[PDB]
DNA sequence: ACATGCACAGGATGTATATATCTGACACGTGCCTGGAGAC
DNA sequence: TCTCCAGGCACGTGTCAGATATATACATCCTGTGCATGT
């Protein structure tokens, strides 16, 4: 029974060390975590359906991105995607 | 006849949270209409995806799907 | 330290010759700070010694009560 | 002249097969008792003994209470098991989800346990008794023993209150310290045993306390009729025996007043303290 | 409290609290009634019923915020049925 | 076939019984175990560190 | 003669020292197995 | 695709920060209420 807890709970013990969450508001995280995902995932899917493509390659994840996230939120989301994406190819 | 069991005080209640300094008699009646004609919504599609599981237990997760399917998405469950 | 109190100034007398005579002390504080300062006096004066006190948990309390009444090493508690 | 309860895998002590005695006529005659043997002479056993002593005779096998200092249950459980074999004891202590098992050992119906009960004996702390109490007072108690009964010298004590509204015939307490502080300490213990016979702490205090009380603080004189009339008050109830009489061989001890004048930084503060007022 | 003020403190009262407003056994009692028009023997999860009843409250509240908007841009500080009427009628849940 | 199973029923519902009152007593007993049954230690880490020195001086050394 | 203001009665509240209990959330250890990772 | 093992998950456990009453003493704050004085 797979849950993005374990990584809610390490990101809050980066931001806010000393910090908990509840069990409930841990549960609302993972759903929050899970709705991003299957959102950003469908829309990418749309313009790959849409470009006649077959793969969901890095450049859908970012316009799928740019499309949901707004203003300031797309734009730094953007940011994060294409530093981890540059240190993956690095390594 | 359960749905005056939703009583005037809890709607009353709903209605201060909603910010409402004074109330007419008639509110409670209609809010009752407008609370029964969510709910049959609602529980339409969670017994929808109930009958189709081919279960006989309406879950938590059939009434997510049901409030997603309706755009009033429920986190916690 | 010693002659800042002189409770302690005495107390120092007679653990001298309590000592000399291979006798074994329980000592009793209605202060668990004072419990503190002494211990360091007696660290000064090199007495082996135990403590319990309200702080000290249940097993511990059994096991230092126990050492005390095996290894006569121990001077005061 | 009872007989150690045969029930019972041991052989009392002289005083303790006397003791035995008394809390059997403290029974026969509805009375209840304070069992107050200075401390160290053997009340434990005491206690197990009438309750086993009830069993064999009159065949009234539970369900009997003993509260205790939670420091003391273990030990409790030990000698019950091992003074009468046959008793089981249910301990009650123990995280919520413990005790909420442990509950289910409670047979509530039958108004008076025989042999094959789920329990006998139930062990239980001072502190339970208060925070279960909602639990505790549904139950209806054969015998109880309070021991270091010193815990509820309070009559103010929740801990006396709650103790005080559970329904159980009798009531033991043992404590070799009746008094220890103020004689209000004993009305607290004897309105216990007693509710109806010591019904008035103020009634106490007007007839028997000011005097003793002014005897020691301000040195009156001491109304030597009044104090024997208290004594009479107290002798059905309250059974002291003193080690002189039954632990006979240890020797005695040597006190000594060690006297120790203030250094002066003690004294200059001592005297900053005295000017603050 | 000169009047009026009272009011405004048991609003405050229920905007800090987190708490159901909607009796559970009431609100349990109305979904099985419905229920029962669509599937005769449903069983529920306990937490499926409190899944209802958290979306019903939200919806409901959400509701009164735009009804209240209705009757204030009217000059009035009363809310009323045509209220609620016009913010379903806008929402286009009619 | 649904006379068998009412049957069939009741023996399930017979069996329940048993099988309850077979875990209700056995987790009864085990509480009783798990509180009065007890009493041990912790400062194994001293046991061990005990050991340990032990085993240094067991070792003959003139470095 | 009536009303208001000011001090007794004795109680509840309060200050300070550790004791005696406790509870639930966090951290840590254990076991294990499947799916993240290898690389052809 | 065949292969591997370790990261993570389920499960116990244990402990300790803040909380529940309190013996040991006493001064202090509180305010119901009674009495006296003034209008």
């Amino acid at each position: 029974k797979e849950s993005y807890s374990v990584y809610v709970y390490k990101v809050l013990k980066q931001v806010h060390p000393d910090t908990g969450i509840s069990s409930k508001a841990m549960g609302i995280m993972n759903s929050f975590v899970n709705d991003i995902f299957e959102r950003i995932a469908g829309e990418a899917s749309r313009l790959a359906h849409y470009n006649k493509r077959s793969t969901i390659t890095s450049r859908e994840i970012q316009t799928a991105v740019r499309l949901l996230l707004p203003g300031e939120l797309a734009k730094h989301a953007v940011s994060e995607g294409t530093k981890a994406v540059t240190k993956y190819t690095s390594s | 006849d359960n749905i005056q069991g939703i009583t005037k005080p809890a709607i009353r209640r709903l209605a201060r949270r909603g910010g409402v300094k004074r109330i007419s008699g008639l509110i409670y009646e209609e809010t009752r209409g407008v609370l029964k004609v969510f709910l049959e919504n609602v529980i339409r599609d969670a017994v929808t995806y109930t009958e189709h599981a081919k279960r006989k237990t309406v879950t938590a997760m059939d009434v997510v799907y049901a409030l997603k399917r309706q755009g009033r998405t429920l986190y916690g469950f | 330290f010693v002659t800042d109190s002189g409770k302690l100034a005495k107390l120092d007398e007679l653990l001298r010759e309590l000592k000399e005579g291979g006798h074994r002390v329980l000592l009793y504080f209605q202060m668990t700070r004072m419990i503190d300062l002494m211990e360091e006096y007696l660290t000064y004066r090199n007495y082996k010694y135990c403590r319990l006190d309200g702080s000290t948990k249940l097993e511990d309390r059994r096991d230092t009560v126990a050492d005390f009444q095996t290894r006569p090493e121990i001077f005061i508690f | 002249e009872v007989a150690q309860p045969k029930l019972l895998n041991c052989q009392l002590k002289e005083y303790q097969l006397k003791g035995l005695n008394w809390l059997v006529n403290l029974y026969e005659q509805g009375i209840n008792g304070i069992l107050a043997d200075e401390m160290g002479l053997g009340k434990t056993v005491q206690s197990i003994s009438v309750m086993a002593y009830l069993a064999e005779r009159y065949d009234i096998w539970g369900p009997f209470l003993v509260v205790a200092p939670a420091s003391t249950l273990h030990n409790w459980q030990q000698e019950v098991s091992k003074f009468v074999p046959d008793f089981k004891v249910l301990p009650y202590w123990g995280t919520a989800a413990d005790r909420k098992v442990l509950r289910k050992f409670w047979d509530r119906k039958h108004t008076t346990y025989k042999k094959d009960s789920p329990f006998h004996v139930m062990i239980t702390s001072y502190q339970l008794v208060v925070s279960d109490v909602a639990y505790f007072q549904k139950m209806k108690w054969q015998y109880m023993i309070l021991d270091e009964a010193q815990a509820i010298k309070s009559s103010q004590s929740s801990r006396w209150k709650c103790l005080l509204g559970f329904h159980c015939r009798n009531r033991l307490l043992l404590t070799g310290t009746p008094i220890q502080n103020n004689m209000q300490e004993l009305w607290a213990l004897l309105h216990f045993i007693m509710p109806s016979l010591f019904d008035s702490h103020d009634e106490f205090s007007e007839w028997f306390s000011k005097d003793i009380e002014s005897h020691a603080q301000s040195n009156t004189k001491l109304n030597e009729d009044q104090l024997k009339r208290l004594h009479m008050i107290l002798k059905p109830f309250m059974l002291r025996r003193v080690k002189k009489h039954v632990q006979k061989e240890l020797g005695d001890k040597i006190e000594i007043d060690v006297f120790c004048e203030l250094s002066y930084r003690q004294r200059a503060m001592y005297q900053s303290l005295r000017n603050q007022i | 409290y000169r009047p009026g003020t009272v009011a405004l403190r048991e609003i405050r009262r229920y905007q800090k609290s987190t708490e159901l407003l909607i009796r559970k056994l009431p609100f349990q009692r109305l979904v099985r009634e419905i229920a029962q028009d669509f599937k005769t023997d449903l069983r529920f999860q306990s937490s499926a019923v409190m899944a209802l009843q958290e979306a019903s409250e939200a919806y409901l509240v959400g509701l009164f915020e735009d009804t209240n908007l209705c009757a204030i841009h009217a000059k009035r500080v009363t809310i009323m049925p045509k209220d609620i009427q016009l913010a379903r009628r806008i929402r286009g849940e009619r | 076939l649904s006379m068998r199973r009412a049957e069939m029923a009741r023996r399930r519902r017979n069996l329940s019984e048993k099988r309850n009152e077979e875990i209700k007593m056995e987790t009864v007993n085990k509480l009783l175990k798990k509180q009065a049954p007890r009493t041990t230690r912790r400062a194994a880490q001293a046991a061990a560190a005990a050991e340990e020195a032990e085993e240094a001086a067991k070792q003959p050394k003139r470095p």
